[PDB]
């Protein structure tokens, strides 16, 4: 709270750490992009998809 | 060098070579494997066995005479060849053996024999020569379900279900007198082939041929053969090109001599003064490839064959292959036009001017049948020196710029893209 109740100091910082957490979250994305570089996708017949690709 | 056609009844064309030891003289028929239906492909190869087979070639080579024969898509010839001075033995092989009488090579024991030796041929031309038969499945693919694919040997099941009577029913069709042109090379004089034919009364049948009803058409397709335990790739890509008697027949074949032939091998082909090897030799993306330009009575085909074995980077292979065709509607030089104009005249000069008379006889028989003479040496080369550089861009920017493309391809081709991300390489989205 930075305080007794939800106050003026309360608004203010969450303001300044809504600004901040999408950075965080586009980051990561990024991460998520890497882990999924090296196995590739799923196919809807869970079998495997080595034998016929397309770009 | 000289021509002479003249016509009795049957037509007699000669090219007379006092220079040469041998003559060559035979009959040329104007049907070819685009003349057969999908049941009876391979009466043609069987019949070129049939006159090749052992008993025919013993009675010849008691005389002192070779036996040839050649199986195309419009053509089929059967070539005697002699001494200069027993040419009157060799046109009596020809009478007796092939127009009178047939009913000696088409016995039961010899055409048996014949039938499992063409079948062994068949078997291991599908299994071990891999470019020839990548071309043979490039025209299936082209012309699907139109005369022009049939392959000129015939496929093994179409084959074994050939008896003797459906060669006698091909040959009452096609072996016709006015499907046919006597030949005669080397060294025989022209009026003295004519008299020896009129001192008989040769004549085959009397009446002309069956009219097919579809005409040849391209199609854009794609056929995939893959085998993972060959040792490398062969692709083979083309557009539909230029017919016989068309008239951009010389500029297509000046456009491919443009992008030649390489041999990663050779020291001396790795100098030409082609612009496309730069981007192969960086990180040498081919073994060897070659361009071409065919011609047939009704279509043709614009491309060129290859043979890798950097399996991983044949996607940069056929990027760069294609963005060098574009270049012929936007930014062909005058200095490549010159080389192309000088190769394209010593390729067409070792053609018709080598020492066999044989090849000779198949050349000059498939153009009387078509065209009714023989265009000279001499006078190709003056259309050849006439073309410009607006002459080329004219004509790639009709055949060429954003056109249906056909592709055959066979052995380790996992690496070769689908057909869209190649046809949209047709064209350079920037003019
Ligand atoms: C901002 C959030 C996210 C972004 C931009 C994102 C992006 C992607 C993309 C582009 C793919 C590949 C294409 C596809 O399968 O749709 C993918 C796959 C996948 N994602 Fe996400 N994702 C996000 C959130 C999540 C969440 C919340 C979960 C699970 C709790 C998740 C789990 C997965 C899984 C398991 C796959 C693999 C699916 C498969 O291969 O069949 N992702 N993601």
């Amino acid at each position: 709270w930075g305080g007794f109740s939800v106050s003026n100091p309360t608004i203010q910082r969450f303001f300044a750490l809504h600004y901040l957490v999408p950075f965080i979250i586009a980051a990561m994305v990024i991460m998520h992009l890497m882990a999924l570089h090296i196995h590739g996708s799923s196919n809807p017949l869970g079998i495997t998809g080595n034998l016929d690709r397309i770009p | 060098a000289e021509v002479t056609q003249l016509s009795n009844g049957i037509v007699v064309a000669t090219e007379h070579n006092p220079s040469a030891h041998t003559a060559s003289v035979g009959v040329v028929f104007g049907s070819g494997a685009a003349n057969e239906n999908p049941y009876n492909n391979g009466v043609s190869n069987l019949w070129k066995n049939i006159f090749l087979s052992k008993e025919n070639s013993a009675v010849a080579a008691k005389e002192g005479l070779a036996l040839s024969s050649n199986i195309s898509r419009d053509f089929q010839s059967y070539i005697v060849s002699s001494l200069p001075g027993s040419t009157d033995k060799s046109l009596d092989f020809l009478n007796q053996s092939f127009i009178q009488q047939k009913a000696n090579l088409l016995s039961s024991s010899n055409f048996e024999a014949t039938k499992k030796s063409v079948l062994k041929q068949v078997q291991d031309f599908e299994e071990n020569d891999h470019p020839n038969r990548v071309l043979e499945h490039l025209h299936s693919t082209a012309f699907q379900n139109t005369p022009l694919s049939l392959p000129t040997r015939g496929t093994l099941e179409s084959l074994e279900n050939l008896v003797v009577a459906d060669l006698e029913s091909f040959a009452n069709n096609h072996f016709l007198n006015s499907n046919a042109v006597v030949v005669g090379t080397g060294n025989i004089k022209h009026e003295d082939l004519v008299n020896s034919i009129e001192s008989k009364n040769l004549s085959l049948q009397t009446g002309t041929k069956p009219v097919l009803k579809k005409k040849a058409a391209f199609l854009g397709s794609e056929v995939r053969l893959r085998d993972d335990t060959l040792p490398k790739a062969w692709i083979s890509l083309a557009v539909e090109g230029e017919p016989v008697n068309s008239p951009n027949y010389f500029v297509a074949k000046l456009a491919a001599q443009i992008f030649g032939s390489y041999n990663a091998f050779e020291p001396a082909s790795r100098l030409q003064g082609i612009k496309l090897l730069d981007n192969i030799q960086e990180y040498q993306l081919c073994d060897n490839f070659n361009h071409f330009s065919l011609s047939y009575k009704d279509s043709g085909l614009w491309g060129f064959s290859t043979a890798t074995r950097n399996v991983t980077m044949i996607d940069d292979l056929i990027h760069f292959t294609l963005k060098q065709w574009n270049r012929l509607t936007i930014s062909v030089t005058d200095t490549e036009v010159e080389r192309a104009k000088s190769l394209l005249k010593l390729q067409l000069g070792q053609l018709y001017e080598s020492g066999n008379p044989v090849n000779d006889a198949n050349l000059l028989g498939a153009e009387v049948l078509i065209k009714g003479s023989k265009l000279s040496l001499g006078e190709a080369f003056k259309k050849i020196d006439a073309i410009t550089v607006k002459d080329v861009k004219a004509w790639a920017g009709k055949r060429l710029w954003d056109q249906d493309i056909a592709i055959a391809g066979t052995g380790q081709i996992e690496g070769l893209l689908d057909y869209m991300r190649i046809r949209s390489d047709m064209s350079m989205m920037r003019w």
